[PDB]
């Protein structure tokens, strides 16, 4: 049905293979236009998410663009301590660091990446340079598709992003059918990581605190029932 | 009567050399063994909740300020530094952000408990005045604070809630510029807000000092229209340990729910658009400032000369009182009248548990509050305009006319004696 | 004397207190670095006349939009009657009626007005940025903060916003430039 | 005796409805008409000076924080933004920076006034304890504050006065890292210090609250070894208006001199090297932290195993108590012993105006303080080492041994009766 | 004698012709190596110092180096609102924004610029790439000039700055002998301006406050003498 | 029971309080962004052997200075006696005696030690930066914060500083490079 993720609930600590797949997808597809400045590269070793091997992290970092410096202007080797690059303009898009919170979030990305079908039977010609999406709601609409008072008759609208993937864009090393849907789910989970890395710690803290406070509250209820006994016994 | 029982410092030599600094005398005689009635329901806890929440917010803020950098270019980045690198991070931020929500929720129940059981009625005016002063301070605080992340909603909320001060004539733009540090919003506003936001809580604590001093000198309301009968008072058990433990039990429950929220539903009360950096060149849809200011936002954006009950066309008699100024006055009055209440209710009576008509009007008032909360988020298109106008009109009507009429013709009830209600 | 001396001491204390307080209220005013508030040269430079052009200045956007005939005719067909603000807020001229002939803009150093219109993209209600690109119920601009409908020439309509979109002082630089300030 | 004269709230209806919140009762009965002796010299003013200076610092700081940006890359720039663009700028900064100097100068005279006229002697121990606590808080505050400009002296002063905590064994490096936010100094330290620096003054005010509560419950010391003779007390005129006006006159003079300094000699008490940005790679000559910490800096850097009176070679018996730790303990003890004084002076007597030997030793102590101040700035090369060792030894000797011996054999003086000294 | 400046005292509001002369020298001599980032270009119109004509300020600004931007990387027109440029390295020196306070200050600059005489008769060969200065004290010294315990026998030391001026380096438009000494004094005053622009306001505030507080203090003394009269009359 | 129940409630309250307090004391510890604390490759690259070389790392300077014969002979002529710290703080080897043969540095991937010496430019007293370029009363480094005289090889002398200048873990990169970390 709704294709719920793993983390959608009181449990679900970010199944990591899914995140490694999303990383294969993000660095080879989405990175061409998008960036994640709010994301340090070293986080690809921190627990909770992709617990990759540090050495591979340093390699992948040195293999990225050149972030010059802060003290002496000079194109450095881009050490992991720096942040992911930033694609800013000239046919590029926003930053995906926290896009999983600026919208139930990841379901938006899934049902957005999912859905770029051809132009409907109201404006088949479409638009030059703009492509159609069935779920983006903040895009333009031709006058042919609007109602009598400016509202659109289409489910979604026209987004400036092209279709990101075809039937079998990339291979998975673990062994898995790399259709469009699985890639969309995986990349959605990866972005949710990039936004909420400390999710599992959140849940564990919540459990511990609920327990301890229920205990404290029960003990206080007993103490209250006791103290207030000689005044609530005859009635 | 009013047994203070100073303890006479007879314990031992330690309690006798403490005759240099009285302090323990104060605590014991007054702030712990304060005779409180037996008839207290579960609505007299929220003050402890508010005190604890205030301490919590102050602490978490003092911690955050060790990592927040007030500047347009480094605020968002510092917030992410917090939520990612720092050890506890997300906890402090979510506890700070949501705890504000609980704070205001708790003051709402604290205030409406008061309106029911005549806690504003004499001889408890000073407490009411101080409480309204506080409410103002804490609203201003939360406002200054929502700005610091320099997200997208921050910018525009600040923009509008500062254009208010500029609406008024003659001294509007001057005040606007003197408050923003310039013509529009920029880092200067951010520095002001951070400082101010990091200073008012202490003023609030002091005001809470006077708040607590007042209702210790003046007896706690009690469910009925009766006092502790000072003249020895078999009623009026002490505060410690009974009511302390009761309040702590309720507080444990409340914190349990609060942490469950923090850990499972933390981004629920927030606005996602506050997670995208600011663009002074693009405004998002449905700014929707927050949820503890929607009532007054609606009272403001209701009067627009778009109804047959539009008093703006009549106030235009004077060419200076335009619409904007009218809405601003309406909001300031929505609060000033709540403050003036104790001198409007012309009743020699007390808690509405013995005033039926008052019960009905009061529940209508609670409903009006909820409705205003729900309306400030919805557009100004029909029919919501009529709804907002009706609700604001009823608020003002209640607080101005309804209470006098009741105080006149509202005594078909047998008042209870003997605050010792052994039923 | 008792009265004179006591009251004079009090007066002097008050005066000194006020002289000390005033700067604590003066520092919050615009500082010299904000005093600058100067001009900007935006180059129209063939941006495909008819859609829009926005530039930052003074901390607020300055809208430079070409004209689309349908937008124009809708403009020129607006009698002063039923027009909320008929003052033509544009500060490059006197309080002449808010007419499209005066309200569009100078004429490139030539003679024509129904082709360009640069106004301050700041809603007069409380300072929000209206959405452009043909929006609202009048084929102009729409403010999403409270719902104020602007018209083609920028005059306010259908909302709380009292006045239209002002027009700063601007002249042309011989057919490819704009001077803002 | 101890006439409080509560005023009985007999003024009028206003002073009768104020029976809800007592406040004016407190002020009048206690904090204004507090009987103070007639025998007060000009040394009992500096408390008013300290209160006013504290208010001044708090205000000026709240103003600066509206323009200071805590970050290594934008602190210096913000300070210059202040001194150039802001309207008042230089005034606030110079008044903030120098007023710290006056604050400490005034506490020095406040403290040494006390040591003379037996103000630490019973029954005035609590005041002394609270005062030492304050002194500590305000030292830490000024230290946190000298760092914020991120000049050159800031960095290195912080470096050393944090390496202190690391000297101790086992838990030194851990505390060092937990305090600096890391192995060495960087923006994290700056944020901590700014927050902390913007918070302690309020704790100081509260502690000043208790400071004022104590010596109102306990009578002000007086030049004589006598009390106000409570049993009606023709002596002991009230505070208002007499002593209020006297203190305000002295305060006007002091502020006059202070502003003359601010306007003609403002950069005199400062270190020029704090006007060059920081270089973690280059250290200047003669860091010379400040002038209100030189005594303890010298007591620290004196013990180095470089004299025949070097007790470090003897303390090396235990392999853990090295030199550094020894100096740190020596400084902490230099303060702890001053705090312990009231339980070391074994005299059933009072103000040294009737104890000659005490006069001589006390003036030697003042000279020792001045000498230590002058020595912390000069290198550790001969002969200054012997001087510093002698001075520290005398400080400790005074406070440990000298007072007992006096209390034993120090009563060749006729004590004065009748605190009404109409001479 | 000591060649005291104008501002050296309770008065002396920065004789402005001196500062215009110092500016003519700074932009034509010292600017080649030094900078003043902590100094906006719009201060050359603010009162107190050189009250130049704004238009000349905009011209001189546009005639300087290119300070690119903060939002969109693109070499702009170096608008006055920006700050003076910065010369950082490769044969360059520190920033002179506040050098008049990081040292009686301006006298250091005067007696430093003044004094580059030939190498003394202890090390006439000198050093390659370093030049000798009478007053700089933080420079190296050859071993031939040090005493038995490392202390130098020379008045000053060797500074990395070359002699900045000759006998008649530049012309003054007002008409004045442009010898080295006058230029040194003028540039010292200019730097003191760049460091303390709000000096005159300082002095005027000090005067006003001294006066008002003396008045208040006198009145309080009278009030005290009065109140305490019936208790200090018989003795 | 009275005693058991009351004391247990108190104990639970205390435990919860402590569990809530600990993080308020944990957040001030080094954060993950400070956890990194990794390496740096400094290239000697002919900097005219004999004067000095300083580089920033970990927030502290790392001194890489070539050797001057007079400096060397003064070093090699120091018997362990009269040497405050004889531990050879260098962490690239065991606690072997603070001898110049062990204390100078690895040998370029070759066989020689009396030519390079890279130590941590941080005074062990309280962390100041000593001045180099032949200074002090021993022809080495001088700390201006309190007056600590270092020797040629960096061993502490004539001052409060208890130990010599440590030597981080470093190896060579085949005759033109240094690896710090
Ligand atoms: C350029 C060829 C792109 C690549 C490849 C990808 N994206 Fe993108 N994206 C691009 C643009 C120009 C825009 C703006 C669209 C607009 O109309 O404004 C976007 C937008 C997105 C968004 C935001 C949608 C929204 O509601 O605002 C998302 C969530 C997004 N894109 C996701 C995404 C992913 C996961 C990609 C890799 C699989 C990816 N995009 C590639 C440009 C380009
Ligand atoms: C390069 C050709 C220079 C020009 C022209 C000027 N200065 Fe300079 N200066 C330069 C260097 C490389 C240094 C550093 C010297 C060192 O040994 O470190 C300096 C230094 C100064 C100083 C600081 C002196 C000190 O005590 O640290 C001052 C006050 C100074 N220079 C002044 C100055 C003036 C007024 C100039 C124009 C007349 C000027 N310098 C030109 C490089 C160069
Ligand atoms: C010691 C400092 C401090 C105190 C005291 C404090 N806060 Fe804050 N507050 C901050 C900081 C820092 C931020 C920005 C970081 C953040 O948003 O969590 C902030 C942000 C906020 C926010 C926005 C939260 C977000 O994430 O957008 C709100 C709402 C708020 N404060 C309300 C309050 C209220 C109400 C009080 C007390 C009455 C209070 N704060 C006390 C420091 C403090
Ligand atoms: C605008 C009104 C208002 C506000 C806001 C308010 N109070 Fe009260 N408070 C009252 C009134 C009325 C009473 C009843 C006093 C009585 O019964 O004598 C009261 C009572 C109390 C009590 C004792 C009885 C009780 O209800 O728990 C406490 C404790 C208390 N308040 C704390 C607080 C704190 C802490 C805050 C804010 C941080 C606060 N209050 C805000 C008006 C207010
Ligand atoms: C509300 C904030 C605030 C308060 C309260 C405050 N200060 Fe500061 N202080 C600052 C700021 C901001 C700076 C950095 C700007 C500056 O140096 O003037 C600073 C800097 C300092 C400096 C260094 C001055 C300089 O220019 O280098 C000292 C010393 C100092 N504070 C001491 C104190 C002491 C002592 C107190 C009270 C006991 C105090 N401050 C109260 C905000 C404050
Ligand atoms: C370490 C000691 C110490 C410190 C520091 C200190 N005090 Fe006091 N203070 C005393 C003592 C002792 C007395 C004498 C009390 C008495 O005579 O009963 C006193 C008395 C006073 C008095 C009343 C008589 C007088 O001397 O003026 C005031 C007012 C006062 N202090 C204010 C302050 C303030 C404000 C501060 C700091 C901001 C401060 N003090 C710091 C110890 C201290
Ligand atoms: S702000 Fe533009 S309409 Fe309300
Ligand atoms: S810090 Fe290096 S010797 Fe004191």
């Amino acid at each position: 049905p709704d294709h719920a993720f793993s983390f959608e609930g009181i449990f679900g600590k970010y199944d990591q293979a899914q995140l490694r797949r999303g990383f294969q997808v993000y660095n080879e597809v989405c990175s061409a236009c998008h960036g994640m400045k709010f994301v340090p590269i070293r986080t690809l070793a921190d627990d909770g998410g992709p617990q990759l091997d540090p050495t591979f992290v340093r390699e992948y970092a040195a293999g990225l663009d050149t972030i010059i410096d802060k003290d002496s202007g000079e194109e450095r080797d881009r050490k992991e301590t720096d942040m992911f690059p930033t694609r800013v303009g000239d046919g590029m898009g926003p930053d995906l660091s926290v896009m999983a919170k600026a919208r139930g979030g990841p379901e938006y990305i899934y049902n957005y990446v999912i859905g770029f079908e051809e132009n409907p039977e109201c404006a088949p010609e479409g638009i030059d340079g703009y492509y159609y999406n069935k779920t983006f709601q903040i895009g333009g609409v031709p006058d042919t598709c609007k109602d009598a008072a400016g509202v659109k008759i289409t489910h979604g609208s026209w987004a400036r992003m092209p279709p990101p993937l075809v039937d079998d864009q990339v291979t998975y090393e673990d062994g898995t059918p790399a259709t469009v849907d699985q890639m969309a789910q995986d990349v959605s989970a990866f972005l949710m990581w990039a936004a909420e890395p400390k999710l599992v710690a959140r849940k564990q803290m919540g459990l511990v605190a609920m327990v301890m406070l229920g205990l404290l509250s029960v003990m206080l209820y007993l103490t209250n029932k006791r103290l207030w006994a000689p005044y609530k016994g005859h009635k | 009567s009013g047994i203070p029982h100073d303890h006479y410092e007879p314990k031992t030599g330690i309690e006798k050399w403490l005759h240099d600094r009285l302090p323990i005398v104060g605590l014991v005689y007054d702030t712990i063994m304060i005779p409180t009635p037996k008839n207290l329901n579960w609505w007299w806890i929220w003050g402890i909740v508010l005190a604890f929440t205030l301490v919590l917010q102050i602490v978490t803020g003092i911690v955050l300020a060790m990592h927040y950098t007030p500047h347009v270019d480094l605020a968002f980045a510092s917030v992410e530094h917090i939520m990612r690198d720092v050890n506890g991070g997300w906890a402090m931020r979510y506890i700070h952000a949501n705890g504000a929500s609980l704070f205001f929720l708790a003051v709402y129940i604290h205030i409406f408990r008061g309106l029911y059981y005549g806690s504003y009625k004499a001889p408890r005016e000073i407490t009411w005045i101080v409480g309204m002063v506080i409410y103002l301070l804490m609203m201003g605080t939360a406002f200054m604070g929502y700005v610091l992340p320099w997200g997208q909603m921050s910018f525009w909320g600040a923009t509008v809630i500062t254009g208010l001060f500029g609406a008024i004539p003659g001294i509007g733009p001057s005040i606007q510029a003197w408050l923003l540090g310039g013509p529009a919003v920029d880092n200067a506003t951010l520095n002001r807000f951070f400082s101010l936001h990091y200073l008012l809580p202490f003023v609030i604590a002091a005001l809470v000092a006077i708040h607590i001093w007042a209702f210790h000198t003046t007896g706690n309301n009690n469910p009925t229209g009766v006092e502790v009968r000072r003249t020895a008072e078999k009623d009026t058990l002490p505060f410690w340990p009974y009511f302390v433990i009761k309040d702590l039990f309720a507080l444990a429950l409340v914190l349990l729910g609060f942490f469950a929220v923090v850990a499972y539903m933390p981004n629920y009360l927030g606005h996602p658009d506050n997670y995208v950096q600011a663009n002074p060149l693009s405004t998002p849809a449905h700014i929707v400032p927050e949820w503890y200011f929607l009532p007054f936002y609606a009272i403001l954006r209701a009067f627009a000369a778009d109804v047959w009950v539009v008093i703006l066309v009549d106030g235009l008699t004077f060419g200076i009182v335009d619409a904007k100024f009218f809405g601003v006055i309406a909001m300031f009055g929505a609060i000033a009248v709540m403050a003036l209440a104790p001198w409007l209710d012309t009743s020699k009576v007390r808690s509405g548990a013995y005033r039926p008509k008052f019960r009905m009007w009061f529940w209508f008032l609670v409903l009006d509050f909820v409705v205003l909360t729900w309306v400030g988020a919805m557009p100004t298109e029909y029919p919501y305009d009529w709804i907002s106008l009706i609700a604001s009109t009823y608020w003002f009507a209640y607080f101005l006319v309804i209470l006098p009429l009741l105080g006149a013709t509202e005594k078909p009830e047998p008042i209870p004696a003997s605050i010792e209600e052994d039923f | 004397r008792r009265d004179f001396l006591y009251h004079a001491t009090a007066a002097t204390g008050v005066v000194v207190t006020g002289a000390a307080v005033w700067p604590l209220i003066n520092q919050m005013n615009a500082s010299a670095d904000v005093k600058a508030m100067a001009s900007i040269f935006v180059d129209v430079s063939a941006v495909e006349v008819g859609t829009q052009l926005t530039v930052k200045w003074r901390g607020k956007p300055v809208f430079i939009r070409r004209r689309d005939e349908k937008d124009i005719e809708l403009a020129r067909s607006v009698p002063l009657g039923a027009l909320r603000d008929t003052s033509a807020e544009n500060a490059n001229k006197p309080g002449a009626e808010a007419t499209d002939e005066n309200r569009t803009l100078p004429a490139f150093d030539g003679t024509n007005t129904g082709e360009w219109l640069v106004m301050l993209g700041v809603c007069t209600h409380l300072g929000c940025v209206p959405m452009g690109d043909k929006s609202g119920d009048f084929g102009g601009w729409f403010c999403p903060c409270h719902g104020s409908h602007y018209d083609s020439a920028g005059r306010i309509r259908k909302g709380p916003a009292p006045r239209n979109l002002d027009i700063p002082v601007a002249a042309f630089v011989d057919e490819t430039t704009i001077k803002l300030g």
